[PDB]
């Protein structure tokens, strides 16, 4: 019954892609939707059975790689952590499949889109249900391949291809980091299986020689794994791919980049917690990177005008929050916020796509307004999603973000203070741009054109059922799962997550701090909402400062253009490497220098030597 | 266009809609169901549950490896 | 026509081979090489069996695996030091 | 009666005999080393 | 949309870009198809029936049953 | 119109060096905030003593010597 | 136009021929000398020193004397 | 009883039968050549079945006297290392025959005869256990390949490329032959099993190792001598490139595995940093030069140098993960790379061009080709579930255990390998069409669909269950790891 969970999306993809000519645009949708939905219900029984029944299942099919001791078999591991990711990934995938039935109603190549979605779901399931470090790597790179394929689903566009290739390059650096980490894991424990590594993760206390440096064996492995996590989760080091990856279809944004494949890094950190717990040096790096990513995305997302791009920076900020929540060695809260966000961010993307599709694919907030009366349902749904995202009290986003912030406060260390400060300011910024997105799209006086308003149609049934289900989730699931995941002394996780007794600060997070700290996110959210209203709905529009102050214009350009990452990084790395490819390696090393000392550059003097033999 | 109707693709092409996609759809389900039976039978055989469930779970109807690995000292 | 069943190898050091001057009797040299390979593979498989024991101790015990699998973990890590053609830690066979 | 039985009894018949292979290898090494020694001594012969 | 019969009676484009043969006739095979197909059939037969029926002679099996024997004799 | 030799690889308001300076300032903001966090010294202001566990800080249950 | 062969362009064909006939395009200037003497004479030396020193530090950690890699 | 004699005699009979057949009977020539190639392939597959995987002794040994005093003689034998090479070199020939099926009327009988003589010469190379005769069949391949490059070349450049390749091969060959002669004079014989039990004085190991490296490094182009490979490869027929990249690039690594890594265990250790240095920069330089190439066949030809230099890192690691994982990469490379040249050959046969600029938007006109081309693009970029990843990862874990720095540098190879591999696919397949340049299209025919099928099956079968190949080699590669070691 558990192999069916993983292989139903694979069979659906293999049918809809190999025999889509016989099923058409409707049969290919039915196959994939039915297969993923059956996998989702099977994941529901898996949750009732493993997570709630407290009986994990371990399933090994056949050995994959069998060297002397490099054994990485075809093993599947379903524990409490895996099942949560299953019920998130597969449920969101089924809802996205149902959404795309009506979204891809006029696009010609709908069957290939659904085949790609099913193969992506299959790769994500192989990622989450991975017993080894290699099956995990198999899914970790198949998910990148599927995202690349889906980003340029419209191959005729040029921006889509550029975004897809940039995403592949960034994910390739991440994969290099992950591969180095996996190589480090095998050199220590002589195994790649999770059970043996997590069982023997405490004994080794030796030092290695890595790249002319003497480092700690466990710390180096943890840092190398975190490099891969940064690559996939779009953290401070490698994140420029995610905002550019919005050139794909909206359902691609809602599943490929909102709920899944950005939480892959967080899931890998949480799963490898019995190993990250013994390298305190790596936790500092994780905390710093998460705080930096959250603040940077929050600052970048406040001046964007594209509807889809604003939400991408919200996703980046939420992933940063999860990352430095893992950095405080509290993985239960990280997974809780992951599951919470996978609801009210998928809802946000789906509602934004519903607005865009009805607006003749208009993506600029400067050219929409007064849509609240025209789009009642979608306005309500985006209101629910935004209120959950900002962390409105007694809502799905309130039971996780507030806990993360108060936990960061009570981590009385140098790294914890930095994360607390950045996560506190990011709440204000998140409230500001979330409410700006809500205000400009729906409540400001109309700025659109006559043709867009004339051709308006709200979401039909296939695009409304997933929305309503996600709204119910974003209303109640956080409260329902608050007790089992971030409760005191809960045994829901069982052995999935390990938190050492020394670094356990969950109890003090609740009653050790002033009540003001527990109300800082709400006050900052209210301040951000007030600022957004006062700058958008009613204002003299002092933008003349942006037309008279040179610094203000450059400051506006700094936040708008992703902190000048794409421009600077391109010129100083990509262009430099492109020159390094031709102007030296091809132009001088192997062009004529070998030739001139080779067989014909100067060795053709035999013509000037053999002809002289007549003497 | 005019030439894309002369190109054979496995996926079906742009705006593909065969006259008998209803019958083909029904066959595809039955084929998927037939290939899913051995996978389910295989899964119920190679799966291991070291821990007895708190409450009677549906997997006890077919799976039989419940509380078998408790003697891990004699594992191969 | 080989007999049905597993291969049979004589488990004894080939007489006539002396480590003082290995390049003295060539047949004893190749026999000794094959023999040494065989015991290194035996050690590898013993380490693999101990790894399986640790693997199923971690899963059956659960949270209590730190005190119940300590005896197995130290045996497995002691048996993985002299595996064979691995890290610079090479067994003196 | 089944394909597997005949197939395995055929593969077991096709496979080579191990003891004679090792014996042939050992005798080959002996004879080759002896012939090598005689050939080197042959080369040691002077022209005159 | 979900009830109307489709318009494409047969999939667009011929398979392998070969026109269907004359009515009441058959696709005449090329000079290479039959030897290649009998080769591909014999390859599958030999590999499936030969690799699965050859004895499990390996150094990861003899060594496994020798280590499993010496691991208990130590007690 | 002969093609260029490097005809295989082909934020306009800023230059590469000026934008690099802006990026350096933006990252120096993070560095300065980290230095401020170091200067705060939150470790010495913890309001509770380190948690003490029974049975010698759970030595046996954490893999210690029995 | 009953031919599958490409309608090759003079500009593209000449550009490709020039990009493939670069063997005879050195002038032996200081740029080429410096380039081949740095990124073809020094980087290999740096890398070789890196591996040799990595082996040396691996050797000293185990207490075994350095291996003569020459 | 299937032995090495029949497997080698089958191409002989195939080439002799076509030698005395009138050229007007074009059909009969093709049928007999294809039948001979298929019979040889089935013979190799049968030889796989009866291969013992528990003994390091050479199997199916055959002897034929060469000198009157049996000093040197034709000793044929296979082990776990060279068995799969024989299988691959017998499997690639029928594909090469099928490539030139349509246009065979112009080539004539001299095409199949040349390819069958090639197969005869390459089968004996992987089966010889005599150092001298391994050199004789090592350099007998030049004549058929010289003829293939020259007679059936594309443009007038075929004279230059053939000369350059021939000159490089000769300069390597004779400098190796001097070392072989010095070994013969000192030891007395040239039998491999005798040369592996003879102690070499430490001073003679360096000189002989360098002399052997001179000939082998040319056929596994390290850094100074990968300038003949691109020109000779581009100026070659579609089937000619498959032989050059599929097999002819596997002589250097096989020569290292058979005659260098064992006969000089002490010399190999001393030169290990030297090989790591050359291979690390070759991976970095070649995978970077590939980005700035404009010829379709000159990009994939640069994808082999990076892959083949990743193999020499694995062999010199001297462990089961390294040496054992390097063999899978060459089998994977022999299938992935040779399949990519079939994809380029498909494009070149229809549209007589190779510049990437002329190609674009083929996803809308050649969808079956795009699906097949994409799959081998994934294999070339080391995707899990493909045969390349298993070899690529096993080499990395085999070199990290010996030197963490060289495994780090070699890990950037897959960073750059995934860069041009997908970027080429985006240019050629994805994008908009260019009706100004080319407007008539035809997707894969019956031959092309069928030809790619064994590559598709043999690439995932090795990629998801490589245990079938691995378990046949561990007994043979473990005896290779330690030869001078006795502890
Ligand atoms: C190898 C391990 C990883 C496997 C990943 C598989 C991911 C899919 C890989 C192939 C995807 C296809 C990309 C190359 C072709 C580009 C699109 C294309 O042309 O394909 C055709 C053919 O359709 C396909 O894409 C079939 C390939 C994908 C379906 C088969 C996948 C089966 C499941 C994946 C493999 C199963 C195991 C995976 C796990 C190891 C579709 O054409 P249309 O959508 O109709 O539009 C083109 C316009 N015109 C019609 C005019 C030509
Ligand atoms: C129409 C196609 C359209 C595209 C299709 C795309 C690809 C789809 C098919 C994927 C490939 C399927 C291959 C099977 C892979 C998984 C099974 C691995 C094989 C396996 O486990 O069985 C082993 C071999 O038996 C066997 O079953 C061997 C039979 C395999 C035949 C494969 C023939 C490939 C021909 C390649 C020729 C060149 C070869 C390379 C040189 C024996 O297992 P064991 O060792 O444990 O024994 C235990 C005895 N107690």
């Amino acid at each position: 019954m558990y192999l069916l969970i993983v292989f139903l999306p694979l069979l659906g993809s293999s049918v809809a892609g190999f025999f889509g000519r016989f099923l058409g645009s409707e049969g290919s949708a039915i196959m994939t939707t039915t297969c993923v939905s059956f996998s989702s219900i099977l994941s529901l029984i898996a949750f009732y059975e493993v997570a709630l029944g407290a009986s994990a299942c371990y399933l090994r099919i056949a050995p994959w790689i069998s060297s002397e001791m490099f054994d990485a078999s075809w093993g599947f591991l379903f524990d409490s952590l895996t099942v949560v990711m299953l019920i998130v990934v597969t449920f969101i995938s089924s809802l996205v499949h149902l959404y795309s039935i009506s979204y891809m109603s006029e696009d010609p190549h709908s069957p290939r889109f659904m085949c790609y979605l099913s193969i992506f779901t299959f790769f994500m399931l192989m990622l989450v249900t991975g017993d080894n470090f290699l099956q995990l790597f198999l899914g970790w790179e198949g998910v990148g391949l599927a995202s690349y394929l889906l980003i340029h689903f419209w191959f005729t566009r040029l921006q889509a291809d550029k975004a897809a290739i940039k995403a592949m390059l960034v994910n390739r650096v991440g994969d290099f980091g992950l591969a180095l980490g996996i190589l480090g894991c095998f050199t220590l424990f002589q195994t790649v299986d999770f059970s043996t590594i997590f069982a023997c993760a405490s004994v080794p206390r030796n030092s290695w020689i890595f790249c002319n440096m003497r480092l700690n064996a466990i710390s180096l492995i943890c840092i190398l794994l975190f490099i891969g996590a940064v690559g996939k989760s779009a953290q401070i080091g490698l994140h420029t791919w995610l905002p550019d990856a919005m050139e794909g279809p909206t359902p691609v944004s809602a599943l490929i980049h909102a709920a899944t494949m950005v939480t892959a890094g967080v899931f890998m950190i949480a799963r490898c917690s019995p190993l990250f717990e013994y390298s305190p040096t790596a936790l500092i790096v994780i905390t710093f990177a998460g705080a930096m990513t959250s603040f940077l995305a929050a600052t970048t997302g406040i001046l964007q005008n594209d509807l889809k791009r604003v939400i991408a920076y919200s996703t980046c900020s939420q992933l940063g929050y999860m990352i430095f929540a893992c950095g405080i060695s509290n993985y239960s809260v990280s997974v809780f916020h992951l599951m919470n966000h996978a609801f009210f961010k998928a809802l946000l993307f789906l509602s934004a796509g519903s607005v865009i599709h009805a607006m003749s694919d208009e993506q600029d907030m400067r050219k929409m307004g007064g849509l609240a009366s025209s789009f009642p349902l979608t306005y309500a749904m985006m209101l629910i999603g935004s209120l959950s995202l900002i962390g409105f009290p007694f809502l799905t986003g309130f039971y996780s973000k507030d806990v993360i912030l108060e936990l960061a406060y009570t981590k009385y260390t140098i790294s914890g203070n930095f994360a607390f400060w950045l996560g506190s300011v990011s709440v204000l910024f998140t409230s500001y741009y979330s409410f700006r997105l809500l205000f400009l799209t729906f409540l400001v006086p109309t700025n659109s054109f006559g043709r867009d308003i004339s051709r308006c149609h709200d979401a039909p049934i296939p695009m409304a059922i997933p929305l309503i289900l996600l709204a119910l989730g974003s209303l109640f699931v956080g409260y329902l799962a608050k007790d089992m995941m971030i409760g005191l002394g809960t045994n829901f996780w069982a052995n999935s997550l390990l938190v050492l007794p020394k670094n356990e600060i969950l109890a003090e997070s609740e009653f050790a701090a002033p009540t003001i700290i527990k109300l800082i996110p709400i006050l900052f959210s209210t301040l951000g909402a007030f600022v957004a209203y006062n700058v958008n709905l009613v204002a003299d529009q002092f933008q003349r400062a942006f037309q008279t102050s040179t610094f203000c214009n450059r400051l506006y350009s700094f936040f708008n253009k992703r902190w000048f990452f794409d421009q600077v990084l391109n010129d100083f790395l990509v262009r430099s490497f492109l020159r390094f490819g031709y102007e030296v390696s091809f132009e001088a090393l192997d062009k004529g220098a070998i030739e001139i000392l080779g067989p014909y550059g100067i060795s053709y003097t035999f013509r000037r030597l053999a002809e002289r033999i007549s003497q | 266009g005019d030439f894309r109707a002369k190109v054979w693709s496995m996926t079906g092409g742009p705006n593909c809609r065969p006259k008998h996609w209803r019958r083909n759809t029904a066959i595809a389900m039955f084929g998927v169901f037939l290939v899913c039976i051995p996978i389910a039978k295989l899964s119920a055989k190679l799966e291991q549950r070291p821990h007895m469930p708190v409450r009677p779970i549906p997997s006890q109807i077919w799976c039989k490896n419940f509380g078998t690995k408790d003697d891990y000292e004699k594992e191969h | 026509g080989r007999k049905k069943g597993l291969p049979e190898f004589e488990e004894s050091a080939p007489d006539g081979f002396d480590p003082e001057n290995p390049y003295k009797d060539p047949v004893a040299m190749v026999e000794m090489r094959e023999h040494i390979v065989r015991e290194k593979w035996i050690q590898i498989e013993k380490a693999k069996i101990l790894r399986e024991k640790v693997k199923w101790c971690y899963r059956v015990e659960g949270v209590n695996h730190y005190q119940k699998c300590r005896h197995l973990v130290q045996q497995y890590l002691d048996s993985t030091r002299g595996v064979g053609w691995g890290k610079d830690h090479r067994p003196i066979s | 009666g089944f394909i597997m039985e005949f197939a395995e009894n055929l593969v077991l018949r096709l496979m080579e005999n191990p003891e004679e292979r090792d014996r042939k290898a050992r005798e080959h090494i002996y004879e080759m080393h002896e012939r090598c020694k005689k050939i080197k001594e042959m080369w040691a012969l002077p022209i005159r | 949309r979900w009830a109307t019969p489709g318009h494409e009676e047969r999939p667009k484009g011929y398979f392998m870009n070969r026109t269907p043969p004359a009515p009441g006739q058959s696709r005449k095979w090329e000079d290479w198809e039959l030897p290649c197909y009998i080769t591909s059939f014999l390859t599958i037969v030999i590999l499936g029936v030969g690799l699965n029926a050859k004895p499990d002679l390996s150094i990861e099996t003899w060594a496994h049953q020798k280590a499993l024997e010496r691991l208990e004799m130590e007690k | 119109k002969p093609l260029s030799v490097n005809d295989e690889l082909m934020a306009d308001t800023v230059g590469k060096y000026e934008a690099l300076a802006w990026l350096s300032g933006g990252l120096g903001f993070f560095v300065g905030l980290g230095l401020l966090a170091v200067l705060n010294d939150k470790a010495s202001k913890v309001p509770f003593t380190p948690r003490v566990y029974p049975y010698d800080n759970l030595r046996v249950e954490l893999g210690g010597e029995p | 136009g009953g031919g599958m062969e490409t309608n090759k362009n003079k500009f593209i064909e000449d550009w490709g021929s020039a990009r493939e006939n670069l063997e005879h395009n050195f002038r032996w200037t200081r740029r080429n000398f410096a380039l081949i003497g740095i990124f073809g004479i020094a980087l290999p030396i740096i890398v070789y020193k890196g591996i040799v020193k990595d082996f040396h530090m691996q050797d000293e950690d185990a207490g075994r004397p350095h291996r003569k890699f020459l | 009883y299937f032995n090495l004699s029949g497997l080698i005699l089958c191409p002989v009979l195939g080439s002799i039968i076509l030698l005395f057949i009138p050229n007007s009977r074009i059909r009969l020539i093709r049928l007999i050549g294809l039948c001979a190639s298929l019979i040889t392939f089935l013979y190799s597959l049968v030889l796989w079945i009866q291969f013992d995987s528990s003994t390091a002794k050479f199997q199916f040994v055959e002897s034929l006297r060469w000198l009157p005093y049996e000093n040197i003689n034709f000793y044929l034998g296979i082990d776990g290392i060279s068995l799969f090479f024989v299988i691959l070199t017998t499997f690639l020939i029928p594909i090469c025959i099928l490539v030139g099926w349509s246009g065979m009327r112009s080539y004539g009988k001299e095409y199949i005869i040349a390819f069958l003589i090639c197969e005869f010469l390459m089968i004996a190379v992987f089966c010889m256990l005599d150092l001298l005769l391994f050199y004789v069949f090592f350099e007998s391949v030049l004549i058929p390949m010289f003829i293939i490059i020259g007679v059936w070349g594309s443009r007038q450049r075929k004279i230059k490329a053939a000369y350059q390749f021939f000159l490089y091969t000769l300069l390597g060959s004779l400098f190796m032959l001097l070392a072989i002669l010095l070994i013969l004079f000192q030891t007395g014989t040239t039998d491999l099993q005798i040369l592996l039990t003879t102690e070499f004085s430490e001073r003679r190991q360096i000189f002989l190792w360098i002399a052997f490296f001179a000939s082998f490094a040319v056929k596994v182009p390290m850094v100074p001598v990968h300038i003949w490979l691109p020109e000779a490869h581009v100026e070659a027929p579609t089937a000619g490139s498959v032989i050059l990249a599929g097999i002819l690039l596997k002589f250097g690594t096989y020569g290292f595995l058979r005659f260098s890594i064992p006969m000089f265990p002490e010399a190999t250790l001393c030169f290990t940093p030297f090989i790591y240095t050359l291979s690390a920069i070759a991976i970095i330089y070649t995978s970077l030069t590939t980005l700035r190439q404009i010829d379709l066949k000159k990009i994939i030809a640069y994808s082999s140098v990076a892959h083949m230099n990743l193999v020499t890192i694995g062999m010199f690691s001297l462990n089961i993960q390294g040496i054992g994982g390097s063999i899978l990469l060459m089998l994977s490379h022999g299938l992935v790379s040779s399949a990519l040249f079939l994809c380029v050959g498909v494009l070149y046969d229809r549209h007589k061009t190779r510049l990437v600029r002329y190609y674009g938007g083929l996803v809308s006109t050649m969808p079956n080709f795009s699906t097949i081309f994409f799959f081998f693009t994934l294999a070339n970029m080391s995707l899990p579930g493909t045969s390349s990843f298993i070899g690529e990862f096993l080499i990395l874990v085999g070199a990290f255990q010996r030197n963490s720095l060289v495994a780090t540098l070699a890990a950037l190879g897959m960073i750059l390998g995934a860069a041009y591999s997908l970027w080429l696919y985006n240019r050629v397949v994805s994008g908009n069409l260019k009706p100004d340049f080319l407007h008539k299209f035809s997707d894969l025919n019956g031959r092309e669909v069928f030809i790619f099928i064994p590559f598709l099956v043999g690439l995932v079968w090795m990629g998801v269950y490589p245990k079938v190949f691995l378990d046949c080699m561990h007994t043979s590669v473990s005896n290779l790891v330690q030869h001078g070691k006795f502890h």
